[PDB]
């Protein structure tokens, strides 16, 4: 480019442009603060200035004494806050460093710097980071915990409007910066919601997790009752005077005072699952993809059918298939799934 | 360097309450801005009554000294028919000229900022935080709800009843290095002259330096040119010229050497002056107004004349 | 435009203690507790050795110090 | 379920990329500070010291933009840091103080 104020094109693209001319400085010019001292109180101002340059370049940092702001904010045109931003980001690169005199009384040195300003598109400030938690599921006889694969991975809500964003390709120079930021919608079942992939994984019972939240609530997901809590389903839980549940001390919290709050509050959703999911995962044994939010009764079904049916009978394991029969059939007809248990155990 | 930091840093909202109704908040602000700030105020508005002021007791130039910004130098060369009485009224060459802004007829009260005539309870020895708390207390132990000071706090000059719990006694030096203080403060102007003739003290009543006079008195005052009555031509004073000596007074004043010395009391003010804290106004008004308001408002009335007393410096910073 | 962020006052709820001491109480849980009074501290207190110093020498050693 | 994310996020549209040269010359210190020839042999030992050390940790990396030495603004900032305030004055036939 042949001026900063280039940069601000319209039908620029993504990627790294160069200023075309150096920018030439003499320190004595810029600080003025040592030129109206004397002696040694000049000298020692000096070094100050130059151990603290140093300083700055080892941790890769701009020392912004030697560019004007005034100048900088005039031809880049942003306001105040985006100018603290972006020099809060910004990176620097000494690529020589050359001795140009040397007497006894008298030196001379140069230092080649080079700059790389990020320009920001969008500052994102109110964020929170996504915990997936899931549900469980006993099926046929197994134990299965089931996954939503959500589009996003950061929630923002700067007013009253919440956003749902999806990053990649980011790094961090103090604050994360990201090349590609798209904008999502949350999973449904609908024309104007997301069709997300659900996952299945067969685990071991019994099952407990507890995790201890910083408000002082419990967050819980165990496959067994203790202390009312229903189960397969989690839940927030608090109580009101100490007590053990799940072999574990649940404490009462302090009493806070309440402040405006932003918490996120996604939408509601139904789940339809396939009848045998607790069999699917079983025979995998890996995380298995089992439907989408928003797949039709048919396209489901026609999905393990063709695996399931040839699970076929064998000469070599009746009982034990015998006994898979019933589990499977128990829910839909209690009458045969007795019945077959009993020729099982003949 | 604060604008440095300041240029980097975007605001974070943080989930307490406002410093601004935190008691150590206010404390700590007011003290930081008005600690040695006071008003004086004249049982009725009576100024400094001459232009010119003996005052032997000071070293003249010949460390610098404050005074020396209102001694009249004695010069050799003059114009022609150059007269004391045309330029520094009845002021004796050589001595000190009060001006006009120090001597204003309407001048009801004084506000100073500094902690230059604190009784023997203030050291500079002692610590920051302990010289905080020693005052904060005496302010304290001397007030009672409003800003006044107890008649207890004031040197005996100022006040019939005053015991000097807070202020010293302003003594013989303090001219020499605070001027205006002494100018606008003192109740009565009390001389120290070594100069021949005050109190009708002739040169045979005398009942290296010894037994002398500094200033003997010439014939009279004249000037002479040659045919260039303009610019440059020879003036004789009608006193001597102390530029050899200059020591003379400030080492007779300490008692070196034995001398005539002469003084004379003249009484100006009545010993009846009231003395409001601004710190101790700062506290209680910000209780009432909230601490925004008083700071802009007594803020400006600092700068009550155009210049702000607080950015004066230490030992000079006294207005009428 | 004017940026002030939320990032420590999210969550719309806050607890608070009355002295550091109350930190080891046994019946607290894992979480972040916010002293409840802020500390006020002036330099010119803090920085003893500069009070003491005169001229430059003073004004050269609070430049290191800031 | 979510927890807090305190740091800001930035979008990247663009980069800029720009090249600074610092030129330092402790002559120009020396004459406005009334330094003497005591004292220049400090600010001289003081300014190698600084750096000396810069230049013992950092390789050289290519840059690709045109020499510094092809550009004006190189050359009058240059030829002024050493060449400012120095003249040549001629008599018009040599002739010494008596
Ligand atoms: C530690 O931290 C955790 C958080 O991590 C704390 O847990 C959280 O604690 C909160 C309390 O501070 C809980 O909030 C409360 O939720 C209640 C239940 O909300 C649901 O039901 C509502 C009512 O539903 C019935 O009735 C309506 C008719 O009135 C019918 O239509 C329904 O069919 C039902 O019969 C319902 O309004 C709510 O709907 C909203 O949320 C769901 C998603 O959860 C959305 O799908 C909805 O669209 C809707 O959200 C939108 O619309 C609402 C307004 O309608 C907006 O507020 C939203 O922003 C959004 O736009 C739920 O289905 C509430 O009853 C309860 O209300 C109180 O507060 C309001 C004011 O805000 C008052 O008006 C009320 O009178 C009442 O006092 C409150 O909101 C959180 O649920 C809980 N979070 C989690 C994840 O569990 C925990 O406490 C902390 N622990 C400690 C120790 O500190
Ligand atoms: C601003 O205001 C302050 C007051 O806060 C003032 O400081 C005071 O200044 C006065 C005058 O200099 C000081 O008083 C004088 O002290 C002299 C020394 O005191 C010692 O000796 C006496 C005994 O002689 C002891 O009692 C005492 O304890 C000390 O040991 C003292 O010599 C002076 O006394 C002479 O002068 C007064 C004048 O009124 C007179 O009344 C006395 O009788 C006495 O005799 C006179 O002597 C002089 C020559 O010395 C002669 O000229 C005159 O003719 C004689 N008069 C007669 C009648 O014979 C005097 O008491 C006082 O200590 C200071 N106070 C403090 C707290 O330091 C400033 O000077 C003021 N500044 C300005 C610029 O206005
Ligand atoms: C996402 O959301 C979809 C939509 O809701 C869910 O799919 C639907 O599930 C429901 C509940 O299980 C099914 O309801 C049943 O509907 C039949 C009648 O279906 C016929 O008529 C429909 C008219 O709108 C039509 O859409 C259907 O078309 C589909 O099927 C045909 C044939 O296979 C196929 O060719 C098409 O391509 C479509 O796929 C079809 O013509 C009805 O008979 C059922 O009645 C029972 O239930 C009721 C209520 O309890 C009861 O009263 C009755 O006695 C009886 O017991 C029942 O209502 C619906 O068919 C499903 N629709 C589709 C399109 O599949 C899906 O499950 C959700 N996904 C997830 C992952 O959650
Ligand atoms: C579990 O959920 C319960 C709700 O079903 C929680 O009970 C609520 O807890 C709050 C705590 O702040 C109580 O508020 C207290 O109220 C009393 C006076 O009660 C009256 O006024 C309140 C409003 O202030 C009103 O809601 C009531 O109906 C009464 O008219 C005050 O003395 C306290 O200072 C405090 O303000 C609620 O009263 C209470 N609600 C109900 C319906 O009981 C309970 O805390 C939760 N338990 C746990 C373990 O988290
Ligand atoms: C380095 O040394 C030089 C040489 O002494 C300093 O220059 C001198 O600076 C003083 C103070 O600013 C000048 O004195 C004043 O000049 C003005 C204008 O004539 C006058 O109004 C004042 O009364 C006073 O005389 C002085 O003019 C000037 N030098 C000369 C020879 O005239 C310089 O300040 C020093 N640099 C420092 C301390 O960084
Ligand atoms: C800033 O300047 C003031 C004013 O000169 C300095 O205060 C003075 O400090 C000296 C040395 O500590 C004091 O001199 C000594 O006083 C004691 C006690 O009377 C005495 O025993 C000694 O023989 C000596 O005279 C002096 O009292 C004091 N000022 C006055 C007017 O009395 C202050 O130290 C300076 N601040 C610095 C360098 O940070
Ligand atoms: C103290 O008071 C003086 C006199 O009112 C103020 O002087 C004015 O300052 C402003 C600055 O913008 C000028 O525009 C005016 O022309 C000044 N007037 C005069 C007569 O000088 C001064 O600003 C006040 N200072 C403080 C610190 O409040
Ligand atoms: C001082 O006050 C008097 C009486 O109010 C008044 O006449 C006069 O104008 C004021 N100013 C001066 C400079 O005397
Ligand atoms: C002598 O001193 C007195 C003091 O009251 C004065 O009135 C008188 O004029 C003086 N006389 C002479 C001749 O100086």
């Amino acid at each position: 480019l042949s001026q900063i104020s280039d940069i601000n094109d319209e039908n620029l693209q993504q990627g790294i442009y160069l200023l075309r001319d150096h920018v030439i400085t003499l320190m004595e010019a810029t600080l003025h603060d040592i030129s109206v001292m004397e002696g040694m109180f000049a000298v020692q101002h000096l070094h100050t200035h130059l151990n603290h340059l140093k300083t700055m370049l080892l941790e890769r940092r701009i020392d912004w004494t030697y560019m004007s702001s005034t100048w900088l904010q005039q031809q880049l045109q942003k306001s105040d806050d985006e100018m603290k931003v972006i020099k809060r980001i910004a990176r620097s690169l000494v690529y020589y460093v050359k001795q140009t005199h040397s007497s006894p009384t008298a030196t001379a040195w140069e230092i080649g710097l080079y700059y790389e300003l990020v320009i920001p598109k969008h500052i994102y400030l109110n964020n929170w980071n996504v915990v997936n938690i899931g549900h469980l599921v006993k099926s046929a006889g197994q134990l299965t915990h089931v996954t939503i694969a959500h589009p996003y991975e950061i929630i923002n809500k700067e007013c009253v409007e919440t956003i749902y964003l999806h990053l990649e390709d980011c790094t961090r120079q103090d604050y994360v910066i990201c090349d590609v930021v798209k904008i999502v919608q949350p999973c449904g079942n609908s024309s104007d919601t997301s069709d997300c992939p659900v996952w299945a994984e067969a685990v071991k019972e019994p099952f407990v997790q507890v995790n201890p939240l910083k408000n002082g609530s419990y967050l819980v997901l165990a496959s067994s009752t203790d202390c009312q809590i229903p189960p397969y389903v989690p839940s927030i839980v608090t109580v009101n005077e100490t007590t053990s549940c799940f072999g574990l001390d649940f404490k009462r919290p302090l009493v806070a005072e309440e402040r405006l709050s932003f918490e996120p509050r996604l939408p509601n959703l139904q789940l339809r699952l396939p009848h045998l999911v607790g069999i699917i995962a079983k025979i995998k044994g890996i995380k298995i993809e089992v439907t989408s939010s928003g797949e039709s009764i048919k396209e489901q079904i026609e999905r393990a059918k063709a695996e399931l049916l040839r699970l076929d009978i064998h000469e070599g394991d009746t009982p034990a298939w015998i006994q898979q029969l019933a589990a499977a059939t128990k829910d839909v007809w209690p009458a045969a799934a007795s019945a077959l248990q009993g020729i099982g155990n003949f | 360097e604060m604008q440095s930091l300041s240029d980097v840093m975007i605001d974070f909202e943080i989930p307490l309450g406002d410093p601004r109704d935190q008691e150590q908040y206010i404390h700590r602000k007011c003290y930081q801005e008005f600690a040695n700030c006071y008003l004086v105020k004249y049982k009725e508005p009576k100024p400094w009554p001459k232009e010119g002021l003996i005052a032997d007791q000071c070293p003249l130039p010949g460390n610098r000294q404050s005074i020396w910004d209102y001694y009249i130098k004695v010069e050799s060369i003059r114009p022609a028919n150059w007269t004391t009485k045309s330029k520094y009224g009845q002021a004796r060459l050589g001595s000190f000229y009060i001006p006009s802004s120090l001597r204003q007829i309407n001048v009801s009260h004084v506000l100073f900022c500094s902690d230059q005539l604190y009784s023997k309870w203030y050291n500079i020895e002692n610590t920051i935080e302990q010289n905080e708390r020693f005052l904060l207390n005496k302010l304290n132990n001397l007030t009672s709800g409003t800003s006044v000071l107890k008649k207890r706090a004031l040197p005996k000059d100022w006040s019939s009843q005053g015991k000097n719990a807070l202020f010293r006694e302003i003594n013989v030096l303090d001219i020499c290095s605070k001027p205006e203080s002494v100018i606008l403060l003192n109740t009565s102007y009390y001389s120290f002259s070594l100069w021949e003739g005050d109190c009708n003290f002739t040169k045979d009543m005398i009942s290296p330096y010894a037994c002398r006079f500094w200033r003997s008195k010439n014939e009279k005052e004249e000037t002479k040119c040659r045919d260039g009555e303009t610019k440059r031509c020879l003036y004789y004073p009608l006193w001597d010229s102390p530029e050899s000596t200059y020591d003379f007074g400030y080492l007779a004043y300490q008692k070196n050497f034995p001398s005539p010395i002469c003084i004379e009391q003249q009484k100006i003010r009545d010993q009846d002056y009231e003395v409001y804290s601004l710190y101790q106004e700062c506290k209680i008004a910000s209780k009432a107004y909230g601490i925004d308001t008083v700071l802009f408002s007594l803020k400006n009335f600092l700068n009550y004349t155009g210049t702000p007393v607080n950015e004066m410096p230490n030992a000079r910073a006294f207005v009428g | 435009a004017k940026l002030r962020s939320m990032g420590y006052a999210l969550t719309g709820a806050v607890q608070t203690l009355s002295q550091i001491s109350d930190i080891n109480d046994e019946n607290l849980q894992q979480g972040i507790y916010l002293l409840r009074d802020h500390v006020i501290t002036l330099m010119e207190a803090t920085l003893h050795d500069i009070s003491v110093m005169e001229g430059m020498f003073a004004v050269q050693h609070l430049h290191t110090h800031l | 379920y979510y927890e807090p994310h305190p740091e800001p996020i930035v979008v990247k549209e663009r980069v800029l990329g720009l090249s600074q040269i610092l030129m330092i010359n402790s002559e120009n210190i020396a004459n406005n500070a009334n330094l003497t020839q005591e004292v220049k042999k400090l600010l001289t030992e003081m300014v190698n010291e600084e750096m000396q050390s810069l230049s013992d940790v950092m390789i050289d990396f290519e840059i690709p933009l045109g020499d510094p030495r092809d550009q004006e603004q190189y050359i009058h900032r240059k030829c002024y840091q050493e060449f400012a305030n120095c003249y040549l004055v001629k008599y018009k036939e040599p002739k010494p103080w008596p």
